[PDB]
């Protein structure tokens, strides 16, 4: 977020070589992008990503979100794609832990 | 609760910004909003309803995003959005009626309904936004603690108040001296009779006095103030004080004398004016006193003198008066008023349903009981209560 | 039609936003919107006027656009925009005077003038935006069709009628019953007298009655009723019902007794308030009836016995009122009222231009005439108008 | 000026769209605006008071600026914001109640100020912004010219006047004629009254006329207009007209005849009416002249022969009337009204901070002098001074 | 504000535990807190004073940290604190006096001092701290808008009022009946007296009552109620109604008859004690009503019946009273009571600086009349201004 | 019963301790003792009420520990705390009035109601401190 950024960026403008820019400089210009809108391209673009990202998270095929544990001898469910098989799309009563 | 409001803004500023055409630009601020929201709904269910004529209606939620792909929005982008605002439209009516009818004696201030008490949650307030309509604006400042304010026209300040006061009486109620009069909503007629016209007064000037107690201080007023009270000017047959025979009124009017409205606060002048018709401020004050005198006419044409006889049967009955009507004026705690819609849309949505009478407000939401006597349970009730009005008018007229 | 609408909050929201100094991101989402419409206009010519004393000023369509090349804008960015604004302004103006005339009875609900037909034309769709203007929020949702609404301080639903209907009465006219009126606007006061003040009346009480029809319904009406009509407290000389001679008025005034006033929607009872003055809420009806009575005062005094013998002549006349005030309402028609000037923007074009009397519309617009026979189609054609006047004191007032 | 609009809808459009919650996306816009403030401030020093009982704080700036990384609002978000508001508040407040006393003769049109007279300065017009605040939006079309324009509901525009003109009279004041009034506010009422019933006037018809002069201009006035006055209705005893003696007025109302209302404008009959009562619409004027007939009544029952005898003395006097009211109208000068608090505010500010008196307003802001000597120096002084009222109402009620 | 709390218990909970002597290790978790402040202070420049004789002082700071390194604490360590404290508590004494005592109108809840306005600054918020002082987690707790409350002994609700009430008089004020009391701070005290025994009384019994409306609400008070009203049962000549004469009282005092107390809210009863003497606890009320009767005995002894004649004069003269004290009792607003020094630290500091009476606070801080008019203003004012003066008595008494 | 103190001590040398400002050290004695509860609890469930008009709100528990984020709380950090002992508040008031009202001649110096029965188990002693009331 620091560097990282700042680096690419002024390599691609040719002109400077980097490394001799004090570190003041770097960082300071940062402070300064951070504060501007953005190319309605770019931005318009991101907005879109934000709101399918969980829809696609989900929709893979290798990798779920959390399991749950109930040491209740629980009933396992059924759905026709996977047949008979113990999921859950919705945890609701119980802690949840980042 | 501000939770509530954005719900509206969010579909008005929705329901008028989409239309068939428009460049999109104009919304992608917008649309964002919009979904964000869906989102935070989809899989939580909903109850309403459960008392008198009130349908207890359920919800659910799971619908699509609204595609912010487009440039130029085509008819059949709107229908397939219109078609998912009509269920958040028939939702919210539903939802601001069930919590513009409960009430509670203790925090009768906060939330009641099962709808609403699970919407200050926090995973909701994710939401919140443009809050511009008047009454948020001051909800909040309220809930933060600052100098709230409101703006209003012909306010609802006086409780309907009809009677009169005799000073001097008799039983043949043929010699009285006394004042009459009428406060009501943004208006005052007050007269002060004397049926010997100050014949034996010192000075011949018979001294009157009005006084009106407001229940919440007003700021900010625009006043007409006006010499002679109409209501007051015309013959009348009264009731006694006792009720047991009634009394002549047969007046005659006479310019009121050394005219004196003052504008108190806790018992302090704020404004005084003297013998001022016509347009005055007064700037905050919670109580008028409108002295005015009746005075004998030093000199009487023949037809004048024949009034007012040295000894009794006295006919014509000396009187003068004032009007003095608040057109605006600025309060800190709501109340009724000539242009707003507020205290007739929570009267007539519990009169609609059936809602049975509460512990908070009087029966039939009845303007004078409740501004006579305007307790602060009264005051934060009637608060909640107008600012759902007027969140549910800028959907639902 | 919805088109018109944009053309304007465009302007508004345009004069008003761009100014010598704000940086450009206020306006991204604006500039944007505004060139959309230069595109599709530029090269259309149009035409306005041809009736009465019109101009008929025609208009090419040839301007270049707006950089988006700045931040902050300068000075010089400002004038050669307002350059280009003030003809769109001196247009529009001239646009909407002329479709604020025409009338039409099969189709006055829609468009008119070679200007507008030609304007609802489909390319031109690519505009609209910003609906938040109480009309156009209402314009809109009467043609998908819904609960549609208005608000209104002191709105306008009485036809002004000032008359009187005798009882009883006999050529001398020395001994009538009976009730006088006056409806006008938001207003009703009505007296109930009797010359020999119940002196022969069962339970000496002489009942009355006063039935108002309103034209359209009222919805959420705020309403101060109180006791007594001022309007009929006075001494009169009226002339008969044939106009052949004239009888004399010479009221005493008594509270009215038994006060019950109904609003009816469809002759049911909606609200019924039982001798209660001050604020009350009428929540929807088409209906008013006053009734009330005169009841001869079982006690009085020497004073109050002298006016009323048991034989005529009857020469102080038993009187009681009611006064009856609809401060604010909502209304699902487009009415005048105490505050918008939308009548009287109409009116005033009409007027100025020599507009000839139409199809539709009374001569002069009189109000009176038009709520009394409030036909469809009049209504169409006033809402059309209605919103047109509205779009018009956007820019211009 | 200008400037000082944008600072605050900057904090309204701002302390209502900023809390715990909303994303970026409904900010952005409006972000940007606001540090470009901070930033062009800051560096800046201050001093605003003196005059009066006014405190004179003084004030520094130099406050970080903001965030645009998270894309959802957290609360610490907030509160580190309305921290920095809160300076500006009560900043803001302090600098218009500066500029709301200060009057200026030659050139008092513009800033007075050493608070103001630095924000006209150049290198502070990079803030200027959403100037939709219907004053701000006709102040500024007023610096370029062109047809301003406000609105208003019973608008003030007849400074207080109540008198009579007695065209026949006489020592006993037994047998006069003439005319009595009130102008006040939006209000009008005269009555017409000949003691002798016209019994020796020209086809028994006396011509009685009012004529009132409006100080500016109304343009789209609504207006109310009703047989009969009320007011004068009453028995009265009034003054003589040099003050040496008093007279006696019995009043027995008859309904005005050939009544006709005149709109001119610069002495141009603009709109007439003759006998219409109700509503009607006058569309610009600068006077009012009514013009009615009390006419005897050629055919009367015996109780009605009985008030008018064929000589003296005349017990009954003759009255006819009309009431005139301008419910809403339009006025390129501000003016107050019955619903804005601008006269109010200002009044207000002044009276609290004990402002001494100065050389344009009358003592106390009084309406009814600024009215009837409303010069161009007043006028410009109130707009600037009304328009200071409703910048600081945006934020402060 | 809650900044100015922590610079206090910052003070006391360091003047305190920082000796010759202790372990470091006691004190680490403190002297951190401590240091942090000095660092947001340092550079920071301040002004106190400048109203009426009140000295201005103006305060800079540049001072050294605390040695972290030692184990123990050398005598050399604390001297070279303690000078630096000194600095400190002779400052904020000059800092809290100055916010104590300007007063304000519109918000007379937050700061006023150009010390204050500075100190809620954001950049100083980084030093809050232990908040366990009744007064500020009181304070706070309002701010989130919430179940506040404090503890009183005898607490002072009771503006003093000492008069009576004759029921039953005459001229010579020979044969009297009604009642005298005297409400001061916690305290009631209310004898009825009837001169004639209660001789022609129905069931010669005569009732008397005494109604108290307390400014605000007090909830689980414990009560003293005790039979008789000592302070009534002594001879006395007492000035008339009308103030032209005196008149005797003789009292003989008999028990009271059918007592009951009633505790009510909002008209309801909450509690309610018939004839029970001694502790009884009301938990929440408004109003407190005493009932109590005059029986004349049926069985007299000679002695007895010779104090009461069948007829006049009546030469002793029956009384029967009651004593009511309010020992402690909680309230959501901040009130004076027997035990607390706030309201005599905020008069003290006014008074000896000779402050000019504001537009809040009545002349002296007068209880009787801060209590007989407890508006909201005075409420915010008078809580702040206790508040800092229990900060202040944190440091110095 | 001593265990019932606590819970109180705890909230408020914590709704008072901790404000928008103070420095993190200045409660590193109390952070800890803290969430030590919240632990012991969440899983056990609780009723309260039950006789009079007294309403019998059923109490779990399901709540995450607390975090550090050095040099002095951010405002943030406050509201994510405030209501999580707005529970505990609205809690213990409906706990404490419960045992109030309940009294027993044999051996009525003992706890009564269902809630606090369960308090003075042993699995809560954990939690007792500052005994200065
Ligand atoms: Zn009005």
């Amino acid at each position: 977020k620091m560097k990282a950024i700042v680096e690419d960026f002024l390599k691609r403008l040719h002109i400077f070589d980097v490394a001799r820019v004090p570190d003041d400089q770097m960082y300071r210009l940062r402070d300064r992008l951070r504060l501007l809108p953005v190319e309605v391209r770019r931005l318009d673009i991101f907005n879109l990503i934000l709101m399918n990202m969980d829809q696609i998270e989900r929709a893979s095929d290798k990798i779920a979100q959390g399991v749950i544990i109930a040491y209740r001898d629980m009933q396992l469910e059924r759905d026709e794609m996977y047949g008979y098989v113990n999921i859950a799309r919705n945890l609701d009563g119980f802690q949840q832990i980042n | 609760m501000d939770v509530l409001y954005s719900l509206s803004k969010t579909l008005k500023d929705a329901r008028d910004k989409i239309v068939e055409g428009t460049l999109y630009s104009n919304v992608s601020d917008l649309i964002q909003q919009f979904n964000q929201m869906i989102i935070t709904m989809n899989g939580n269910e909903f109850q309403t309803g459960g008392i008198g004529n009130l349908p207890i209606r359920n919800w659910n939620f799971d619908f699509g995003l609204l595609g912010t792909t487009l440039l130029n929005l085509d008819a059949n982008y709107v229908e397939t959005a219109r078609n998912t605002i009509d269920y958040f439209v028939d939702f919210v009516d539903n939802v601001c009626m069930d919590e513009m009818v409960r009430e509670s004696q203790r925090n009768g201030i906060a939330p009641q309904s099962d709808s609403l008490r699970k919407l200050s949650g926090l995973k909701f307030k994710r939401i919140n936004f443009d809050n511009s309509s008047e009454y948020i604006e001051n909800w909040n400042l309220q809930n933060r603690r600052q100098r709230t304010g409101f703006t209003f026209h012909k306010p609802n300040i006086f409780p309907y108040s009809a009677s009169f006061t005799l000073n001097r009486s008799q039983p043949a109620h043929d010699n009285l001296m006394g004042t009459m009069w009428l406060n009501a909503g943004s208006e005052i007629q007050v007269a002060g009779f004397d049926y010997s016209c100050a014949i034996n007064a010192p000075a011949n000037t018979q001294q009157f006095e009005h006084i009106v107690q407001l229940r919440r201080v007003l700021t900010t007023a625009t006043i007409t103030l006006l010499p002679d009270a109409e209501r007051f000017s015309f013959p009348r047959v009264i009731n006694s004080a006792d009720g047991a025979t009634t009394w002549y009124f047969n007046p005659v009017i006479l310019r009121p004398n050394n005219v004196e409205v003052e504008f108190l606060l806790n018992g302090q002048i704020i404004n005084t004016y003297q013998a001022r018709f016509g347009t005055i401020i007064a700037r905050n004050f919670d109580t008028i006193r409108l002295s005015f005198q009746l005075m004998r006419p030093p000199n009487m044409t023949p037809a004048v003198a024949a009034l007012f006889p040295n000894a009794q049967p006295f006919e014509h009955h000396a009187t003068v008066g004032l009007t003095l009507r608040i057109e605006s004026a600025v309060c800190e705690s709501v109340l009724a008023d000539a242009s707003e819609t507020m205290l007739a849309n929570v009267t007539s949505v519990r009169q609609e349903y059936a809602i049975p009478v509460g512990p908070v407000f009087p029966p039939g939401m009845n303007w004078t009981d409740l501004i006579t006597n305007y307790s602060p349970s009264r005051e934060d009730n009637l608060q909640r209560v107008f600012t759902v009005a007027s969140i549910r008018s800028m959907l639902v007229k």
